[PDB]
């Protein structure tokens, strides 16, 4: 099927482009109703939980966001008490209180009815025996539980966990000892970065802390001795926020499972809808973003094309808001369609050395492309390179027929440079083929395929339909179009599968093509399985829209023979005729 | 490296 410019479009109209957004700010996790129901169930029942999603999505910023709402009663004052002269416990009493205990301490059961065994052990026998580092350490206070402790430790080292002994010149005592992130967040929320836990070897000593109640603040090597600090019950949640694979790591962990039973995952899209648009809008506002309407609707649209997907809508409100940043200056402080367009333009343009010299080296002839006329055997499959922005760009195959003994060589899989993938996508075609003609017994024919300036590894299945329809092509001895590059896995049964990185293929044979001067009759076959994945740059559709390009989806690689030998395969006299004539030409060669 |  031939995809028109009104089947292709897919932007958002924009009226009244310069018109100032007013809209007001969404709530934390809008979008993210898993994630977000998951943290109100850590939240109502006291259990640790974790943040799991790609990075740039804003979790921290959610999360800090809607922990600043919730209410919890007023923590109590804490402190170290020793209960003698080598040896300290952690203790809470009622907020405020310590203060009235340090008073009456400094007076050299009174009604402190907790701080019992501070001041049991604290008896005597200076009178006793003269004898000649005692008060108590508070290491927290504060006025309310609203909001409650909040504690985002980024660098997770067992000091800014678990605090410090100071060494005032050698000893040290209770008056010595500096409270770490654990201290600060009891009656509240510790949150840590996984990632920062493996690197900084701290999981087992974290584990102990949450298991054991074990909180060692850090000593040093020389130190003639130290305190014993005895174990003490934690009163805090714990939140860890990480990526996927930062979580892989913990999870071989049993322990990560048990103590981090709340999963609360973020997607990497929502839908494409009016409210996400709407929720994003009043999201830029908040963040200091001046934002016109025409703004608002290319940033919404920038973040379905990242997305890949016309229903859906890339998640990443770091990264919407990071390009939002340099629109905003090259609009002059004004978020507009136009500084969106242009900002998205300039970051390509600071991408784009690698495809200048790739386009000046296909216009020289040092790489040979045809992106015109006619040719047997010969196809442009699509590719992307595998280093970010993902460039796409043609590259040319060759197959040739020679009477044998059904081999399908792959010549860059057998040099080494091809992948698995690509490897099962040749093994796929093998399939395809001795299945599909069996008239002679066995194939009589050897094919070769060679990818012809590949210098580099080849991954992915993305080339089986090139692969297969330049097959068919030198079988057949089938002039094949080179104006449509062709991009498509293909299954055993000949169907036409989804691809990855569609855009970046098809405007990448646009951008050849248009270097090396529009015919007007140049194009893309795809999978029709990829229609909901297309959202093209303005340019293309443009030059669609112009009839300078063409889009064809199809569902069989048959399908796409047709369009490109320019005859259907059967009102014979068909492709499938002059396939079967080839292989009869092959099969008299092959015997005698 | 490419990728298909």
């Amino acid at each position: 099927m031939r995809l028109s410019y009104e089947a292709l479009e897919w932007r958002t109209p924009i009226e009244n482009s310069t018109e100032p957004v007013s809209l007001p700010p969404p709530p934390p996790f809008f979008g993210q109703e898993r994630a977000r129901e998951a943290l109100e169930l850590a939240i109502r029942g006291g259990f640790h939980a974790y943040l799991v999603g790609p990075p740039s999505l804003g979790k921290h910023e959610a999360l800090l966001a809607y922990l600043s709402t919730q209410s919890v009663e007023t923590p109590p004052d804490l402190l170290y008490v020793p209960l003698s002269e080598r040896k300290v416990a952690v203790l809470t009493l009622p907020s405020g209180q310590e203060i009235h205990l340090a008073e009456a301490v400094e007076g050299l059961f009174q009604r402190f009815p907790q701080a019992r065994a501070y001041l049991e052990a604290l008896r005597a026998r200076y009178a006793e025996t003269g004898e000649p580092q005692w008060r108590p350490n508070l290491l927290t206070s504060s006025s309310s539980g609203t909001p409650p402790p909040i504690v985002y430790e980024p660098y997770a080292t067992a000091p800014r966990l678990f605090g410090r002994l100071d060494y005032l010149v050698w000893s040290t005592n209770v008056s010595l000892i500096r409270p770490g992130a654990v201290h600060r967040a009891q009656g509240g929320y510790l949150i840590l970065d996984a990632l920062s836990l493996k690197r900084e070897g701290t999981w087992e000593a974290f584990k102990r802390a949450l298991r054991n109640g074990q909180v060692e603040p850090v000593t040093e090597p020389q130190a003639p001795a130290g305190l014993e600090v005895e174990p003490f019950p934690i009163q805090m949640q714990v939140i860890l926020v990480g990526t996927p694979e930062a979580f892989e790591g913990l999870e071989e962990d049993p322990a990560f499972s048990e103590l981090f039973r709340i999963r609360a995952e973020f997607s990497p899209t929502l839908p494409a809808s009016p409210e996400n648009c709407t929720a994003l809008g009043g999201w830029l506002l908040a963040q200091g973003f001046q934002l016109t309407q025409g703004g608002l609707t290319r940033l919404y649209d920038e973040a379905r094309r990242m997305a890949e997907q016309r229903d859906r809508m890339d998640a990443r409100l770091v990264e919407i808001r990071a390009l939002a940043e340099e629109a905003a200056v090259l609009g002059g402080g004004l978020l507009t369609a136009e500084s969106v367009e242009q900002a998205i333009a300039a970051r390509e343009h600071r991408s784009f050395l690698s495809e200048e010299e790739f386009l000046r080296a296909v216009q020289e002839g040092v790489i040979r492309l045809r992106t015109t006329g006619r040719a047997v055997g010969e196809v442009n499959s699509l590719v992307v390179v595998e280093a970010a922005p993902y460039w796409g760009r043609p590259a040319r195959l060759t197959a040739r027929a020679a009477p044998g003994r059904d081999h399908l060589i792959s010549i860059d899989r057998e040099a080494g440079l091809g992948g698995q993938i690509f490897h099962k996508a040749v093994l796929t075609l093998a399939g395809y083929l001795r299945s599909r003609y069996i008239e002679h017994g066995s194939l009589p024919v050897t094919i070769s395929l060679a990818f012809e300036q590949n210098y580099v590894s080849i991954e992915g299945d993305a080339a089986g339909l090139a692969e297969l329809v330049a097959a068919l092509s030198a079988i057949g001895n089938l002039p094949l179009r080179q104006d449509l590059a062709v991009t498509g896995a293909v299954d055993q049964t000949g169907k036409v599968l989804a691809v990855g990185a569609i855009n970046a293929k098809v405007e990448g044979f646009f951008r050849v093509c248009k270097a090396l001067g529009l015919s007007g009759t140049q194009g893309v076959i795809l999978p029709e399985a990829n229609l909901a994945n297309l959202t093209l740059r303005a340019e293309v559709l443009e030059a669609v829209r112009a009839g300078q390009f063409h889009i064809y989806a199809v569902e069989t690689a048959e399908q796409a023979l047709e369009i490109l030998a320019g005859a259907r395969m059967e009102g014979f006299r068909g492709l499938q005729e002059k396939i079967r004539a080839g292989l009869e030409a092959f099969a008299r060669l092959e015997e005698g | 490296a490419v990728y298909a």
